[PDB]
């Protein structure tokens, strides 16, 4: 059981990015959630249940779809979104939960 | 509003044992599953172990962690991670995180540093 993410993306300041996530087994329930971690800080929950927003999080952030295959698209990009982004899924009776490698987001001038 | 705080991180020699402790504020583990997640320097988040809601909550482990780690609910407000046979690769910031809703780690501690070295 493993998950994978993209590598080192860069993107422009009204810009849009899509971060792709794969899992080798299909998740249990719809248990896939998203986090951002800024350096020197603990993780912050963004999306849970594949597509539901967490508390205080804007609707620039959207998550999709089901599997196996998931995507997180951030639109209307701002500077404070440069961070690392993580994927995290639930399964079934040992190896219950798993994290991916993490995709760092470099925000760039337009 | 609600929070958890890890404790008891240390510098320690290879082959030694160590116990971490996470203490809740403003809530109970009666309704939530609690997790230990670590972060080695230069590397991503890694799930270690979970323990289920309530007194008779069930435990799960990552494959790699089964022999040398043990997760425990000391009480309704305190979690425990027993780390037995440490190696240098076990050097990391260790996190306590609450499964608030259907897999979303709603809340995190700051973390404690465990360093394994000569
Ligand atoms: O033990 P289960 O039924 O697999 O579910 C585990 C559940 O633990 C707690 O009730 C909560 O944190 C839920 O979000 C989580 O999904």
């Amino acid at each position: 059981l493993v998950m994978t993410q993209t590598e080192s993306p860069v993107s422009a300041a009204g810009g849009t990015v899509t971060i792709k996530c794969q899992s080798s087994q299909s998740v249990y329930n719809n248990r896939l959630a998203w986090y951002q971690q800024k350096p020197g800080q603990r993780p912050k929950l963004l999306i849970y249940s594949a597509s539901t927003l967490a508390s205080g999080v804007p609707s620039r952030f959207k998550g999709s779809g089901s599997g196996t295959q998931f995507t997180l698209t951030i639109s209307d990009l701002e500077w404070g979104d440069a961070a690392t982004y993580y994927c995290h899924g639930g399964y079934r009776n040992d190896d219950r939960y798993a994290f991916s490698g993490g995709t760092e987001l470099e925000i760039l001038s337009s | 509003s609600q929070s958890v705080k890890e404790s008891e991180g240390d510098l320690v020699k290879p082959g030694a044992s160590l116990t971490l402790t996470c203490k809740a504020s403003g809530f109970d583990f009666t309704w939530y599953t609690m997790n230990w997640v670590r972060q080695a320097p230069g590397k991503g988040l890694e799930w270690i172990a979970s323990i289920g809601a309530g007194v008779y909550g069930s435990n799960y482990y990552a494959s790699w962690a089964k022999g040398r780690f043990t997760i425990s609910k000391a009480s309704s407000t305190t979690v425990t991670l027993q780390m037995t046979s440490l190696t240098v690769a076990d050097t990391a910031t260790y996190f306590c995180a609450r499964d608030g809703i259907n897999g979303g780690y709603d809340i995190w501690g700051p973390g404690t540093l465990v360093t394994v070295s000569s």
